[PDB]
């Protein structure tokens, strides 16, 4: 994802 | 967002965080993309990267010297720097305003060269790559 809390399925991290 | 990239750009984003993780950084910022772009070695970006002399090495090279190897592994998923979530959309819009509905490998090196002011547009210029010829490069391999 494009943020910060938690693993996207492929690249980055998201938030809930 | 990630639902409009084309396979080989998906690509260029994961091999982005894996250089990130390999360089123990603790974001994939815009250098990170650059790397991903010359990784993918097919696409319109790698091929416009090797045509102007941006290679692997020498961009490595520069992030070496700007950030340093970071000290301890980060985890698997790395979060995007701001001004790489900036990059992001602007491929969008330069795929869009092309005529596009998919991001490929050229519209995220292009929205790089838009965006014209984090780590990546630095190295390049450090490297003798004027983000306007890089451009160029691009819109003359799709022409």
């Amino acid at each position: 994802g494009l943020r910060r809390l938690f693993a996207d399925q492929a690249v980055g991290r998201r938030n809930i | 967002m990630f639902e409009r990239f084309t396979d080989r750009a998906r690509r260029v984003v994961v091999l982005a965080q894996e250089e990130a993780k390999m360089l123990n950084h603790n974001y994939i910022g815009t250098e990170h993309i650059l790397l991903g772009l010359i990784h993918e070695g097919e696409g319109v970006a790698a091929k416009s990267l090797e045509s102007l002399g941006i290679s692997l090495e020498g961009v490595r090279s520069q992030v070496e010297e700007i950030i340093g190897q970071g000290q301890q592994a980060p985890s698997g998923h790395i979060p995007f720097t701001p001004r790489a979530k900036k990059v992001l959309e602007l491929s969008l819009r330069e795929a869009l305003q092309l005529g596009h509905n998919y991001i490929g490998t050229e519209h995220i090196l292009l929205g790089l060269i838009r965006e014209g002011e984090g780590v990546a547009a630095q190295v390049l210029v450090k490297l003798g790559a004027e983000l306007t010829r890089v451009r160029q490069q691009v819109i003359q391999l799709l022409s």
